[PDB]
């Protein structure tokens, strides 16, 4: 039904659409591993879109800032340092957040930041360091997409038609 | 705002972009 160049401009109208401060989207694509022995599902950065809402640390984090900008000044927060953070991220299928998402075909909601750091998964914990308090991942046949706010957000059953709606399922 | 944008630059990329 969908495809890459639709991937992105979805993940927007979801963000978008929805009435609750989500701060970005996430797509999880799937790829195949081997070694020299066997064959793996792996997920990794489709693509994803960010809406939003020391000075060592501020100085480094503007300077990678400006080095993506001549590839292709202001304050960078850690919810935006969390997101580009994120492209470089992989998950084996059924491990992690993304992973265990995608093997069951599960949609994992973390509310609070007690629900984030009792997770157990990794990129929770790192998520709610950078000031995040909900986290979701929604299992898709095209992959998985993840959402995740500064604020708590209980699972709507409007954003769940959205996100129905934009996706690929079995 | 203007970080936003270049966020949304490499991502639209970042599947092809190997080395970020």
């Amino acid at each position: 039904q969908f495809n890459e160049d639709t991937l992105q401009q979805r993940l927007q109208a979801l963000i978008e659409s929805a009435g609750e401060n989500w701060t970005y989207a996430i797509f999880w694509q799937i790829s195949h591993d081997f070694d020299s022995g066997d064959n793996t599902v792996i997920l990794g950065w489709g693509d994803g879109y960010y809406k939003g809402e020391a000075e060592q640390e501020h100085r480094k984090r503007v300077i990678r800032e400006l080095n993506s900008l001549i590839s292709g000044d202001e304050e960078v927060t850690d919810t935006e340092w969390f997101f580009l953070v994120s492209m470089t991220q992989s998950f084996v299928n059924g491990v992690g957040l993304p992973g265990e998402s995608f093997l069951n075909s599960r949609v994992i909601w973390l509310s609070g930041s007690g629900a984030l750091t009792g997770s157990g998964c990794e990129r929770a914990g790192q998520g709610q360091i950078y000031g995040l308090k909900t986290m979701v991942c929604i299992a898709t046949q095209n992959g998985v997409v993840e959402l995740g706010s500064s604020e708590v957000i209980s699972q709507s059953s409007d954003l769940m038609h959205k996100v129905n709606n934009l996706f690929n399922f079995n | 705002s203007s970080t936003s944008k270049l966020l949304n630059k490499v991502a639209a990329r970042a599947s092809s972009m190997g080395t970020i």
